[PDB]
């Protein structure tokens, strides 16, 4: 989508595999803001907005 | 109320002990008052802060 019609998608009732998007690399900045970088996000989840 | 004042010292000291406990449960001007969260949430360099 473009920038001001930001696209918003709920990622609910399903289990996640957080590690392909560490290990891919291909990602030029994996920032993470209150949540850990080191792989460590691999928790339960109320609410994931993409 | 014949036996206030040893009324009123076992509740100053129930008081205490709740505000402690209170107290505990504090987010203390961090992100959460809950320490595993703290370290499940941040990578070990960021969390020590």
């Amino acid at each position: 989508a473009s920038v001001y019609a930001w696209n918003r998608k709920r990622i609910s009732n399903c289990v996640a595999d957080y590690s392909v998007l560490y290990n891919s690399a291909s990602f030029s900045t994996f920032k993470c803001y209150g949540v850990s970088p080191t792989k460590l996000n691999d928790l339960c989840f109320t609410n994931v907005y993409a | 109320s014949a036996l206030g004042k040893l009324q009123d010292v076992v509740n100053q000291n129930a008081q205490a002990l709740n505000t402690l406990v209170k107290q505990l449960s504090s987010n203390f001007g961090a992100i959460s008052s809950v320490l595993n969260d703290i370290l499940s949430r941040l990578d070990p360099p960021e969390a020590e802060v």
